[PDB]
């Protein structure tokens, strides 16, 4: 016979002793365990609320892979990818480029706090998450390592972190900052309670949904797997803020969540909220991006810092405000400086789509669609010179992002700029700018893809040398996803 | 040779426009202009564009040069439909 | 207009068509692309001088740590296949032992030597997890990370193996204080005393090459050679087939391990200077590990062979890389 | 360490014995043996050439259902069974229908030669052959399972082997006269060699390749799945052939191959012959039944008898003739009789499916175009009470289809009739007679459904009757596939 | 029109949603149909005779042989799953044992021993696999069949065992004749002739009913408590821990297929007369089953107390069943 | 009342037709023509449709009666146009 799992749970960790031949600072380095005056006793307090042991994992996460594998061999000859919805091309390109390689960072990241952790239960629930994470990243090359001799853009799922691509460079101040260069209690905090739980969860559900809509089953089987296995690691952060609000450090707690869902969002409004309202074909539009926001993100949120003892970050208001707003930039910005990104963004501003826009954003026509309108007009005129760029926009010195708002007719965009020993910083929000400030010696000497152009290291210093910088050659530099077919609506 | 971030009236986006520090504010508003003005922003040959520090709102004449004007490198700029 | 490849830019030119190992493990971390700045922030943050001083300045030189290929090509699909095979089968010995009560059937002087030799190896063993998870995160190229990350999982592995036992024993023998009495033992007694002083030592070495040395070439020979390879040995002969048999199912992990460590070191040779390197380190470390295998052996059965045999099986994986 | 298997798989079939307590008469009784006076020594020399075991056994074909359960999870919510091609539906109704309980009676027949063979290869590979059979009936009731409540057709993957609907007799016919009612040496040869290995191991990779054609991923992975277990046991026949003609038995053997392939030509003939050329979209047909007949079937055969030191049976040139030909009948009596099936036929004779017909078997328009002209006048004409029977066609007493032929402009419609102890036979074919009168008592006293109708068996004794005699209602009663949508072709 | 159902016809109306179990195991014989012609044949046939003699006229009698259920549940699927994670703890059994060198350690008078009593059982598994593989193709439902269909599958996979084993042996000790000398011994070996008389016997008879009550209810309990049960202790006694541990694993096939049997039975049991046709049938069945143990116990080691005990562990299976 | 098989000629399939035995051949091919004619045979009305025995070829007169056609039950008849 073989024991009940509760029966013996608890021994696996029993595993915390008191050092004698090297001290608890030196084994546990604050600057890696973070462990803030909390004493061991105190974070053996530490209580995963979802359970799991090495045996079991195995065996589930074999069956996962047998599934996910299979489903893939299956529908490999159908050549599904070769007559998808050039929109739903480009959001795989995207999607891996962006994530495949910081799925695997997010293993270094598990290792933090597998190594550093004081909490005996955070320490092995982290061996389950770096394995984890191991599984992510190399699933997600293996997927789209089918689609090489379709397109170098599909190399970009191992190339672009590797590059100084502009988003890119984005991906890697978010990854680097949140989870890479934080300490173990820190990490649990930033990725696994405030991205992990906060946004990709849902995200992902939301996106197999869209894959399988698309018509897309080995991405969908692909996400939706994956997705399965979040909730095992992300679940770390919840018990680590516990402990912190519980001892004296509510404030140091409250202040790495303002953080971190600040930077999440600032991600996500520029991977993600592009896709739902622009790429995604208008008929499959189950619901809006600030709808997806409202209804799984921010209602959740709420509920978790609610049960925490926590208070809503500062900025929440604006936060709800920039729903609105904060995305339609993003996907103008992309689109505009298409050339300079992996993917070929879908302009997304038909007829038919701009009364879905109209209707999930009104004001939308008379602000946005103001800066789409001379877009049009100069594609019907035979003017397409006017709709790709002779500059660089101005890149945000937190997020990385360009500094974009409401055009048109309530034209309302701002740079929150900081001169800060003798050097001046812009910031495309009042919380990027208060990122900054309450830590500048984290970021002070950060220099971002414009700075760079300045300073004079990118040469030669044009366009043309901009791009090479960037690693982007033609083949890979986007430009719009339906060949500009949108256009012939407006003649 | 002088960096400024152009703020253009009913634009999305700030952008990276090199000015000379020679410039009258008139020449600083034609050099951003090139970068939004039927981009994104459609002509208005009724007004005059005007330039202000961001920062502050101080608006600086017409006439007024680059050199003389007090900017920090890269300091942002709105450039403004005025008569 | 960039053509289309078949297979990673980074892969192109291979002759042969890579496998799916070298597809999903290589050449994965973007931390080494910048060594002035591994991480996209500011440049003096702690992290930044932790990953120039422990990964960059290593003494462990190479010019390219992304050529290196674990020779059992593990990746995450493979390595869940393989050990839910294992974990098959030792899940069944558990099972059917218990059945058939194994445990009942072991003799009180046998039950005392698995309170003090036995279960308080969970500390062991999860030292070594914790080792093992710094190589991964410190070490200069994804192949050498994934490794790690394996081993890390098989180590947790044997933790919970004697996690498990350890209850079972409880529930058998409740008046042993199975489950309760291991940390004292381990902080106190004096056959756990050499492990735990190279353990917790060697868990302080953050060089990377060094935390490889101390973990993998060191300390974890010493522990396999005593607590699986002569404890196991013991139980057989003292009528415990579970331990002898699970002390065997594990020591196929610590031989894949090694493979892995050895095809490192080789590597490493390749470049002049690096096994002189390697020789300092094992200089330091040695003495511990000898210290290790000296306490606890010696307080076994028949405990000076074992010191003995555990010394030069274990020196022997070192000298058979060179 | 682990053996090789070749270095103890022999140990496995050592399992003869000369029994003492019991005869080996009364031990292998030649009902069920088939043995044929050949000694059990000489069977002995009896050797698969594919060998496996039971741990290699059950770890593949544990992969094998994580594999095609995992596919059809993840299609499941997808539908696409709503949205396929109605011909594409009927082919998986009919395929079910008439398919699930005969593989399930297949392991029966296994289980005959597991039991009863004297050569102890050929009982191991009977117990796996047996196993699965047990699969192939288990799976492709679980498959169409999921589509109960789309229709009650697919209840018919179940039901219609318990009817006395005329394809189930005639299916019923075939699988008990080949491997329910034969001894084992029989089976081994009529069901395995000549049925398995000589025409289901190739139509069900033609049947994997149409599903994955028409879009149908998981009945594609489900058929590709079940035909890679085919070949382990379809194996079994050719060594049982070898000992016949090696010892004094190659007349009888060459018996049983000229009879099994008949009877499994005629069950092809109107199960495979009508699907490929008339309910396969005209776009996704690969090559006609005929050219799929020549290619993958004849030859094949023509091949394996050679080897094996047998004869082409005596009707070879007629069955070559006949692949222009039967076919055509069998559809466009289905077609003609559609509420007497469980699927609706697809009448596949539009204009562009006409031509395609054309170029298949020249002289098709003017011979089988001519009923179909008939038909089509009527449709266009508002005479569709004209395209429905008011009677019963002839049936063969032996395979228990209908007596049909070359009609038209080279009419060559006959009836192979035999008079045998005061009872007329009708037989479609003169091999049809032929396998009659080489066993009368087989087959002497079953009486098909028209015999039924004719002796007061069916009553009401009327359409009506019959139709409620075979189990047929509204709802399950076949029609035109497509709603009669090519009538507007022709107006 | 006749509207789509929920589930398969002959479940409409179960209450509680039918299980993967009840979709694909139940109510798919046709041959019972119609009993005056189960084949689609002329009714004279061999065949058709074979079975109205020996499943319809059998006085073992239901009015609904397809209410049959097995209480494990088995199908396809669910018995791969489950037999792949027995055989991935067999296969590692003889993997590490080997390793090990397990064989190499047993006595020479056990190594003969196992000659005599233990390599000779591939006939009688054999045997036992054509016993149940007759009862699956005769029973008169599908749930049945399918219970005799995996336990056809479980003999099978016994002799497999015993066929490695033997190979493992002969390779150990090549002069003792393993692999060779096993026909002979099951043939005329006093103490195989019990067996064999009763598994030649029980192989002819074709009634289902007595088919089952023979193979199932008195010759294999009769076996598994000789073969498995009291060798295996005796192996264990002797120093052998890999047979110890293979019997006791093949023991699980063997409780799961009494389990399916006793569902049988009680099934039985719920019509007047039933009984006491399975007691005339156990009557008859056991005596042969006595001279079986007796023959073969007797000539092990301890061998009056073998017999005693794999009497009464026998007669106990039956006597639990009513 | 006799049970007769229809081979129609230019039709695909042999048919089951009841005739009486009183029927001439003309009124056997009148019940004959009712399942093939106008269904899948087009009509002849320049031709007279004739009865024969298909086993043996045999030509029955349009005016023969079944009761004198010495059929056994179920017997095959060609049904052909003739002039
Ligand atoms: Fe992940
Ligand atoms: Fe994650
Ligand atoms: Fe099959
Ligand atoms: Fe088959």
């Amino acid at each position: 016979s073989m024991l009940k799992r509760e029966d013996w749970y608890d021994l696996t960790r029993t595993t915390n002793w008191t050092p004698k031949y090297v001290t608890e600072n030196e084994l546990f380095p604050e600057e890696m365990s973070g462990a803030r005056g909390i004493s061991m006793e105190a974070w053996e307090k530490y209580d995963e609320p979802y359970k799991i042991t090495y045996p079991e994992y195995v065996s589930i996460q074999r069956e996962k892979d047998s599934g996910a594998y299979s489903i893939k061999a299956a529908l490999e000859r159908d050549g599904f990818v070769d007559r998808a919805d050039p929109g739903w091309v480009s959001t795989m390109q995207l999607h891996f480029g962006a994530i495949a390689l910081e799925e695997y960072a997010a293993s270094t990241a598990e290792a933090r706090m597998a190594r550093f952790a004081k909490a005996p239960g955070n320490r092995n629930m982290a061996t389950f998450g770096m394995m984890d994470e191991n599984r992510h990243g190399q699933i997600q090359l293996y997927f789209p390592y089918a689609n090489v001799k379709r397109s170098r853009k599909w190399d970009w799922a191992h190339k672009a972190i590797h590059t100084n691509e502009w988003a890119a460079i984005a991906a890697r101040s978010f990854f680097d900052d949140m989870m890479m260069t934080r300490d173990s209690v820190a990490v649990s905090i930033m990725l696994t309670f405030a991205f992990e739980t906060g946004f990709t969860n849902m995200q992902f559900l939301g996106l197999a949904a869209d894959a399988a809509e698309a018509g897309d089953h080995t991405f969908a089987s692909l996400i939706s797997s994956i997705q399965t296995d979040e909730s095992r690691h992300a679940q770390q952060g919840g018990p680590s803020l516990k402990i912190l609000v519980e001892n004296g450090k509510k404030d140091e707690a409250q202040q790495m969540v303002d953080v971190a869902i600040w930077r999440s969002w600032k991600l996500f409004s520029v991977l993600t909220g592009p896709i739902m309202d622009y790429y995604t074909p208008l008929e499959s539009r189950n619901q809006s991006f600030k709808e997806f926001m409202l209804e799984w993100i921010v209602a959740q949120f709420e509920r978790q810092l609610l049960d925490l003892g926590l208070d809503k970050p500062w900025y929440w208001d604006q936060f709800m405000q920039d729903l609105d707003e904060t995305h339609h930039g993003m996907h103008l910005g992309v689109w505009y400086w298409r050339p300079t990104v992996w993917w070929d963004p879908a302009a997304g501003v038909s007829p038919e789509e701009r009364e879905w826009l109209e209707e999930k954003y009104p004001g939308w026509n008379d602000t946005w669609g103001q800066c789409w309108d001379v877009i049009t007009d100069n594609l019907v005129n035979g003017k397409p010179e006017l709709t790709v760029p002779e500059t660089l926009p101005t890149i945000c010195n937190m997020c990385n992002l360009p500094i974009a708002h409401t055009p048109g007719n309530k034209w309302n965009v701002k740079d929150y700029q900081l001169e800060y020993e003798g050097r001046l910083y812009h910031f495309g929000s009042e919380a990027d700018r208060w990122c900054f400030q309450i830590d500048p010696e984290r970021y002070k000497n950060h220099t971002n893809l414009v700075d760079r152009f300045l300073k004079g290291e990118i040469q030669p210093a044009d366009l043309a040398g901009a791009l090479m910088y960037m690693s982007l050659e033609p083949g890979v530099m986007g430009d719009d996803a339906h060949d500009y077919e949108w256009v012939k609506a407006y003649q | 040779t002088f960096p400024i971030m152009s703020n253009f009236e009913r634009d999305f986006v700030i952008q990276l426009v090199p000015v000379d520090t020679e410039d009258t504010m008139d020449q600083v508003a034609e050099k951003c202009a090139y970068h939004s003005i039927n981009r994104r922003v459609h002509p208005q040959p009724e007004k005059i564009l005007r330039v202000r520090r961001h920062e502050d709102g101080t608006l600086f004449p017409r006439g007024m040069i680059v050199s003389d004007a007090g900017l920090r490198p890269t300091e942002t700029l709105d450039i403004i439909f005025m008569d | 207009a960039l053509k289309p490849l078949k297979t990673w830019s980074h892969l192109a030119g291979n002759r042969r068509r890579p496998s799916e190992y070298e597809v999903v493990s290589t050449n994965l971390h973007y931390f080494t692309d910048n060594p002035e700045r591994p991480w996209e922030l500011d440049s003096n943050l702690p992290m930044q001088t932790w990953y120039k001083k422990y990964c960059f300045d290593s003494p462990l030189k190479h010019d390219d740590w992304n050529a290196f290929r674990d020779p059992d090509q593990l990746v995450y699909r493979t390595y869940n296949l393989l050990q839910d095979g294992q974990e098959s089968y030792v899940q069944g010995l558990f099972d059917q032992l218990n059945d058939r009560g194994h445990d009942q059937m072991l003799t009180r002087e046998w039950v005392e030597t698995l309170a003090r030799f036995y279960t308080p190896a969970r500390y062991l063993f999860h030292a070594l997890q914790m080792g093992s998870v710094y190589i991964h995160q410190i070490a200069p190229a994804s192949t050498i990370t994934n490794c790690a990350t394996y081993e890390t999982a098989d180590h947790l592995r044997w933790l919970t193996h004697t996690a498990y036992r350890t209850r079972e024993l409880a529930n058998c023998y409740p008046d042993v204080g199975f489950g309760k009495r291991e940390r004292d033992v381990w902080e106190n007694d004096p056959a756990w005393q050499g492990f735990r002083e190279l353990i917790e030592k060697a868990l302080i070495a953050w060089d990377w090459g060094e935390a490889f040395t101390a973990i993998n070439l060191v300390t974890k020979p010493a522990v396999e050679e005593a607590l699986l390879q002569q404890l196991g040995s013991l139980a057989q002969s003292e009528g415990d087939t579970l331990l002898g048999l699970l002390a065997q199912a594990q020591k196929r992990d610590a031989e894949r391990h090694r493979r892995w460590s050895s095809a490192l070191v080789k590597m490493a040779l390749e470049k002049e200077g690096n096994r002189e390197v390697l020789q300092k380190w094992v200089a330091k470390w040695e003495p511990l590990a000898d210290k290790a295998i000296e306490a606890y052996c010696s307080a076994l059965p028949d405990g000076e062979n074992a010191i003995v045999e555990a010394k030069s099986a274990s020196r022997y994986v070192r000298q058979m890389m060179g």
